[PDB]
RNA sequence: UCUGAUCGUAUUGGGCCUCUAACCUCGGACCGUAUAUCCGGUUCAGGGACAGUGCCUGGUGGGUAGUUUAACUGGGGCGGUUGCCUCCUAAAAUGUAACGGAGGCGCCCAAAGGUUCCCUCAACCUGGACGGCAAUCAGGUGUUGAGUGUAAGUGCACAAGGGAGCUUGACUGCGAGACGGACAUGUCGAGCAGGGACGAAAGUCGGGACUAGUGAUCCGGCACCUCUGAGUGGAAGGGG
RNA sequence: UGCACUACGAGUAAAGAUGCUCGUUACGCGCGGCAGGACGAAAAGACCCCGGGACCUUCACUACAACUUGGUAUUGGUGC
RNA sequence: AAAACACAGGUCCGUGCGAAGUCGCAAGACGAUGUAUACGGACUGACGCCUGCCCAAGGUAGCGA
RNA sequence: AAGUCCAAGAGUGCGGCAGUGAGACGGCGGGGGAUAAGCUCCGUGCGUCGAGAGGGAAACAGCCCAGAUCGCCGGCUAAG
RNA sequence: CUGUGGGUAGGGGUGAAAGGCCAAUCAAACUCCGUGAUAGCUGGUUCUCCCCGAAAUGCAUUUAGGUGCAGCGUCGCAUG
RNA sequence: AGCGAAAGCGAGUCUGAAUAGGGCGUAUCCACACAAGAGUGUGUGGUGUAGUGGUGUGUUCUGGACCCGAAGCGGAGUGA
RNA sequence: CUGCUGUGAAUCUGCCGGGACCACCCGGUAAGCCUGAAUACUUCCCAGUGACCGAUAGCGGAUUAGUACCGUGAGGGAAU
RNA sequence: UAUAUAGGCGUCUGGGGGGAACGCGGGGAAGUGAAACAUCUCAGUACCCGUAGGAAGAGAAAACAAAAUGUGAUUCCGUG
């Protein structure tokens, strides 16, 4: 047989060039308005994932 | 609702380009004030909607 | 035979983050306070919410100044 | 065809009355047939383009089926809570439970925001028409006891409190470095550029003295974009 | 039916001790009886709670059977 | 093993007759070789007793035992 | 600044593998209770049991001394 | 009342109605199959020595006797 | 060979008006400069970066998946 | 690409497909047939094999074996 | 009843049932997973019906492809 990969995370969580997990910041995506665009601006972008969940995040992308 | 979020954009570009919560008892009118345009790169007068 | 109390909020952890004699960073934290606690005096920035930042990197010092106390970051010299 | 009543002829739907050839009758009589209340066939008698059946469609429907019907909890039920903010508990860093003690929030303000400038209350004493204990006015005493939109606390008389001028920074593109932190969340931020406000300049302005006023992802709506476009040009859809 | 040459009082102990502590009492082995203990045997408590199930009720949700309403095919002619 | 079910009696409802109803996807079957004095359903459950002035419009009209 | 530094078998970071997430009691500071409970809920670079024998406390997980590598028919000693 | 012979079969039958009976069972019979159903639940899990050595906490949870992450163990690696 | 949603570009790319700050990547290291000591960076040079295919071991994935255990669900047949 | 219900075309300047659709191009020429080989399986038979079992194992069945026996029946089903 | 047909009579040729798997066509579950559950998965599996063959089915472009001077029925393997 062959390892399935989760989908909801193969398409959640990205690879970069050198092996870092990355994902995008919640809680930006409706009710923008009354968000100030400092604390806007801070949830856009690319964070990598906490080492705490990098290991489960890097089972369910694996496989 | 009593203070809806209404929705600014500028008059020269016509780009939606701030939003924010007025009042309709206080200001039952369209409100017009100066912001700054991202693409006219410049202040032009905003309105409601 | 219910109580009308049992709620309360969360942790607001406030007090100081650097004490006296604390080599610091530019833009660093130094007390979260609610109110006026702490005042800034020399190198020393009031945030949003009355938080004290650095401006300069250096040493912590409280201080007082006319009746308040104050906090300030004294240039530490390079050896 | 442009601004345009009525036209002549041909194509059609509905309502109503009928007819018979569709179709129907467990109404009759004959034949297969020697037996047959089956069945089929012939014919007569009644209905009749209805009814019934096919596809489509709106209602009624525990008649039947698959399921759901939270947790805390000094056993369980009943009652009462469930998120966020402030105080005490909380043992002078942070933090800390109980169905422990008190309360607030699910907003409001186009000014109650930005900036420049100026001012100091509450209370008390003495005098004054209505007007008094308390309104407005005069003098004095008055360093915080008034007020600070909204809970309590931390602060505010250097005023963050009270007035006025002008303004929309309740910006766009960012952000060194930090706090808090299981994770996801959450807070602070000097400073750089563009274009503005106020001010003579220095300077302050990325919402309200601070801390509550909020809800992940998914899915979808609405505007713009040097994106993409299933042979090709488009468009549909997708994407930012 | 874990064992065994299986006492009693007062205690201690997962809080009701044949089995532990300190004292008391008791020669070894049987037979016939009583039923106070061995939390006796019996039945992985039927009570109560938790999880799963079943069946039942209904103006719980969602479906379907069935019923009923219309379009159309079967389906036609003449008159207004 | 009864106070429960049944029961003869009563009152409603459906049914005009390959009825209504039920079994069956249908054909068909029972109802019935019956026909509203009958059939099916539903409650009740022999038998007797239960009360007057208003009550093309007379009025509070609920008996008031 | 020194300090043990042939070790605390330390700290930090990242990886493989876990278990745990039902705690009890004792001393202090406290809430609930009646300032009762062998009660309940908290803090304690507080302890022990948990997972720990040995000696003392008559017996007696949580109290006092003391942390069991094995042998010895030796001494010294802790609490008592 | 009873003999003999037949009929009604499971979400079905039969019931002068008890949820009664339908082959010693019935709030949906029996057997075989799907099937090694599933069970956050209980039990079980077999030889030895050496070294190290926990937790019963925080947060979240259709969650509280489960689980994820962190804390606390071990092993390898890096710094020291 | 990476960056970006993508077109696209590429030891760089995305963002953005902007080598203005950042994001990710340019393995690594050591020497020289040029900078401020905002944590250090910017350019020169030198060494040249190491994956992959067998197999052992530990966890894990899809199958029942360490073993036993329900009540009950469904299909087809057996029974008056 | 297909099943049911309505409606309903042209014969090459025709008709279909190229992932809604439109034009140009490109590929085919529906509503008519048949066709081996490469491929799946062992009731049965023949010749062998085994880092397979060896009488509680291996088939339920090394011996009466679907036997005795159990059940009304489907069906279950041994020991030597 | 008239043509005629249904039907009747005779005679000839075939089918009927069984078989372990595999083939083709058609109906088609639920337990379970989702930590509940309805879409969904279980799974077009189980089971059933029809129907054969030594194999079956599909098969000779109203095909793919993308401007490549393209490949040229079907089938089944391995990648993708």
């Amino acid at each position: 047989p062959k390892a399935k990969t989760h989908s909801g995370a193969s398409k959640r969580f990205r690879r970069t060039g050198t092996g870092k997990i990355v994902r995008q910041k919640a809680n930006r995506r409706h009710l923008l308005e009354h968000k100030p665009t400092k604390r806007t601006r801070r949830l856009d972008g690319r964070t990598t994932v906490s080492a705490a969940d990098n290991s489960r995040i890097n089972k369910l992308l694996n496989g | 609702d009593v203070r809806p979020k209404i929705t600014l954009a500028c008059e020269v570009c016509k780009h939606r380009n701030y939003i924010t919560k007025k009042n309709r008892r206080n200001d039952p009118d369209r409100l017009e004030i100066k912001k700054f345009c991202p693409n006219c790169g410049t202040h032009q007068p905003h309105k409601e909607s | 035979s219910s109580s009308r109390n049992g709620r309360d909020s969360a942790a607001q952890r406030l007090g100081v983050k650097r004490f006296g004699g604390q080599v610091v960073k530019a833009g660093e934290i130094l007390v979260r306070q609610r109110g006026t606690h702490f005042h800034p005096g020399v190198n020393v920035g009031r945030g949003g919410d009355d938080t004290l930042f650095a401006l300069a990197p250096g040493a912590v010092e409280f201080g007082a100044k006319r009746g308040r106390k104050t906090v300030n970051i004294v240039p530490v010299a390079r050896p």
